[PDB]
RNA sequence: UAGGAGGGCGCGGCGGCCGAUGCAAAACCCGGGGCGCGAGCCCGGGCGGAGCGGCCGUCGGUGCAGAUCUUGGUGGUAGUA
RNA sequence: AAAUUGCCGGGAGGGAAGCGGAUGGGGGCCGGCGAUGCGCCCCGGC
């Protein structure tokens, strides 16, 4: 973003090719944005990946097990889109894993704003992978 | 039942955000909003129901108006929100200090090669939050053409109203009703 | 792959609002038309005959568009979005379109299981 | 007196040369209005 | 018999926009071409292009065949749009098959 | 006296008296004691993606379901549900947890 | 957009800057936004403002 | 009610974006399951056998129960006169 | 495709039928229609 973070989000609050609304216009509207360094997906200013300088992705690596890759944009580098993102791949188990994206999230005061939020994401990425290494034990209904 | 005029709801209506989607305007939009709110300046207040105008309520104000308005108050800040058109018929313009949406390009140069220093109502913001040694202004409403057609018809007594004619000339309704000689003099 | 809504799901009205009239003819449809009449007893709203949609019929904003499962349903075309409600498998529930394959399905319902989505058609084509 | 300057890109077999930026134009600054660009796009696509 | 109201060939196909709004509109196309998060929004693959605003040598310029265009958007980080749109190509829906789109 | 009952627990010092404020005046000095930070766990296993909120140990504190007053150790009852309905029973005492214990006697 | 590095030099020549006549184009400058900066995180938290 | 305005639903194109499709598209049928107050939408099953949808902008020969409406079909009258 | 007709299976009928609101009785259909998992522990190796 060359441009500040209000602005994008101004000039892209309405259509992006990330952006996947159905239902309509109406009350039924349901709104998710796909980018890949959006955490959850909600399209919303706080977790735009895209009107923001400091994003962070949390995403099961590409095949191979239990690899969780941890990346947060370079703020300065940030009209360099080949050098923009700060990759981690981490395959350490859970504990220091969270330990980890406290320290590149919350701990430098980053971005305090998604520390519960990468860290929930974090869980869900990681149970991902178990599961797909494991199966499908538990019904997880209850 | 109850004995209410429509229930009680408000019947009138105003502006509650500009029809105009011009992204600046809604940042300007939303940081008046936080002023006005969290600031309780009556003038943020003043400010913000201005910027929900629309361009016929927002009449551009010239300088030989605005140097009318700036004799003797340059400590001041001038707020016009709306645009600054020059005026070729001043001559010296006191190096003033002014906060508007548009400038002409004309204007601006005149302001900086006078020396004095042209805002936007971001950089207004950041020395005059609360507006403090502020001039806020307004241009000339009742002033555009189309309102030298309103008000009482044409051609009823006292009535000084310009009645839509598609061209001036002696053909073109001076006849009958505007003079003793044929019919009457409106 | 637990609800989240703490909230029973309560509806003013489960029946249809079938348009007036739809009943002596078949070239009228079912769905709801107000009857525009000047004499329409519908229009009136005489006792005894059709009962029009209000606003008053309106649901709970925090109970609407909730399945009876208890999530709000989202449709998805491919892997791609179905992975997308990794955090929203609480409140969101994936129906997979009703025009994809039934290979693509199993490639769905096989991911929705291992990111845990509830999922209401992944008894589909097969 | 400050505008950042671009890195030109240069391709295989480019000769090698003391070369430096490009000065950021101020057309590339000007301000991003997307609702006079749907407009203008608007009618010029209607003016086909 | 008729159509209601047929249509006729006087209406008003080509709209007039000012010369210095045209003008102005560029200038505002050519500011959001910089923005990297404007050109990911718009819909372009983006993750591997060196610098924004991209800019390459005159070099190009020389280049002549198709195969060497090609080369010399591997360079660069423009390849996978390219592939992209070249792999996006599909038959248009609806009547736009049959009226010669 | 439901009212005066009432007005006597929401006295100021009654409510002082019953809170037992004294005897919290013992312990710790002469002054009411400083509450500290529990909960070092520092160790969540789990992050729920949803707003976390942790499981309820019921603070309030119910008031015992009160007996008849025609309900003395030693009357006969009059059973009226179940298998039983009808029997002429025993009311021995009322159980701790708030039903009636009868017998037959078998 | 690729600008090769003989067209990016001259868009300058081009469109010009905030001065009369610089622009190839006549009777055109470039246009002003209605801000100087549109970080309203920076207006907003300023220390005036705040 | 006459009337006025706002927000939406829906049909068909164009400029864009995201997709589906011979492991079955469009259409149509269903005592199938739902969502919305509602226009309407989503899914399931069958026939079907080659295309189709969603979102943003925008455009239009754009929404039918009436007009002794127009074209085509079908009834009751009737196995009657 | 509907209008409309036939056959098969069901239902109901004292000079109309159809429709709205109640449930009730039949059907027909729904396993995201409805759960079995969490914490504590000891091995037995991973
Ligand atoms: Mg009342
Ligand atoms: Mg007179
Ligand atoms: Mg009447
Ligand atoms: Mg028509
Ligand atoms: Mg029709
Ligand atoms: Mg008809
Ligand atoms: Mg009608
Ligand atoms: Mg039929
Ligand atoms: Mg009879
Ligand atoms: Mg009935
Ligand atoms: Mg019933």
């Amino acid at each position: 973003t060359t441009v500040p973070g209000s602005l994008v989000w101004e000039l892209v609050k309405k259509n992006n090719c990330f952006l996947i609304k159905q239902f309509g216009n109406s009350n039924a509207k349901v709104q998710f944005s796909k980018e890949p360094n959006n955490l959850y997906n909600v399209h919303s200013y706080k977790f735009s990946g895209l009107a923001n300088s400091k994003t962070v992705a949390v995403q099961p690596s590409a095949g191979e097990d239990k690899a969780v890759v941890l990346s947060t944009t370079k703020t300065k580098k940030q009209n360099t889109p080949a050098k923009l993102q700060h990759k981690t791949l981490m395959r350490k188990e859970f504990r220091k894993m969270a330990k980890s994206v406290k320290n590149q999230v919350c701990d430098n005061y980053y971005r305090p704003d998604l520390t519960k939020p990468a860290l929930a994401r974090l869980s869900a990425v990681y149970r991902s992978l178990q599961v797909s290494k494991s199966g499908i034990k538990k019904k997880n209904r209850q | 039942g109850i004995d209410l005029v429509a229930g009680g709801r408000n019947k009138r209506t105003k502006r509650t955000a500009p029809k105009s989607d011009d992204v600046y305007l809604k940042l300007l939009v939303k940081l008046y909003r936080f002023l006005v709110r969290r600031t309780k300046s009556q003038f943020n207040a003043v400010i913000l129901k201005r910027l929900f105008m629309s361009k016929t309520n927002r009449p551009p104000l010239s300088m030989r108006r605005l140097v009318r308005f700036m004799e003797g108050k340059e400590d001041k800040i001038a707020v016009i929100v709306g645009t600054i058109t020059d005026d070729q018929r001043v001559y010296e313009i006191p190096a003033m200090k002014v906060a508007a949406l548009r400038f002409t390009e004309t204007a601006r140069a005149r302001i900086v090669n006078a020396g004095g220093e042209c805002l936007t109502f971001d950089q207004l913001a950041l020395r005059a939050p609360l507006g403090q040694n502020t001039l806020l202004l307004r241009g000339p409403k009742n002033a555009r053409e189309a309102v030298r057609h309103f008000g009482k018809a044409p051609g009823v007594p006292h009535s000084h109203t310009k009645p839509y004619v598609r061209s001036k000339g002696r053909k073109f309704e001076k006849a009958r009703g505007r003079r003793n000689s044929r019919g009457f003099k409106v | 792959a637990v609800p989240l809504l703490t909230r029973k799901i309560v509806k003013k009205r489960v029946k249809h609002f079938k348009r007036a009239h739809s009943d002596r003819y078949i070239g009228l449809k079912q769905s709801w038309r107000r009857p525009k009449g000047i004499d329409s007893r519908v229009r009136r709203k005489f006792k005894g005959c059709t009962l029009m949609p209000n606003i008053g019929y309106g649901s709970d904003k925090k109970t609407r568009h909730y399945l009876p499962n208890k999530f709000k349903k989202f449709v998805v075309h491919n892997v791609s979005e179905l992975e997308l409600l990794m955090m929203h498998n609480r409140t969101y529930c994936a129906e997979i379109a009703h025009n994809v394959s039934t290979k693509k399905r199993k490639d769905i319902v096989e991911r929705a299981a291992q990111l845990d989505i509830v999922v209401t058609n992944k008894l589909a084509r097969l | 007196t400050a505008r950042p300057l671009v890195s030109v890109k240069a391709l295989d077999g480019d000769m090698a040369t003391d070369a430096a930026g490009v000065p950021m134009p101020h057309v590339m600054k000007a301000p991003i209005r997307p609702d006079v660009i749907t407009f203008v796009h608007r009618l010029v696509s209607c003016n086909s | 018999g008729r159509m209601f109201a047929p249509t006729r060939i006087w209406r008003k196909w080509h709209r007039r926009v000012n010369v210095r709004l045209r003008r102005v509109a560029v200038a505002s196309a050519l500011a959001a071409t910089a923005v990297p998060a404007i050109v990911t929004a718009r819909g372009h693959r983006i993750e591997s292009v060196p610098e924004f605003p991209l800019v390459v040598s005159d070099s190009a310029e020389g280049i002549e065949k198709t195969a060497q265009a090609i080369k010399v958007l591997k360079q660069l980080g423009a390849y996978a749009d390219a592939e992209k749109a070249k792999d996006s190509v599909g038959i248009r829906p609806g009547k736009g098959k049959m009226r010669n789109r | 006296s439901k009212m005066a009952l009432g007005i006597k627990r929401a006295s100021r010092s009654h409510t002082y008296h019953r809170r037992g404020l004294w005897a919290i005046k013992a312990k710790h000095g002469g002054a009411l004691p400083k509450a500290e930070k529990p909960a070092a766990v520092a160790e969540p296993k789990f992050y729920p993606a949803d707003d976390v909120k942790p499981r309820t140990v019921s603070t309030r504190k119910p008031h015992p379901t009160k007996l008849r007053s025609t309900i003395t150790p030693g009357t006969v009852l009059i059973l009226l549900a179940g298998r039983y309905m009808g029997k002429r029973v025993v009311f021995l005492k009322q159980l701790q947890s708030g039903l009636l214990l009868i017998t037959g006697p078998f | 957009v690729i600008w090769t590095e003989s067209a990016f030099k001259k868009l300058d020549e081009v469109y010009g800057s905030f001065e009369a006549s610089s622009s190839k184009k006549k009777g055109f400058v470039l246009p002003r936004p209605k801000m100087t900066n549109a970080d309203l995180g920076r207006l907003i938290n300023s220390d005036e403002v705040q």
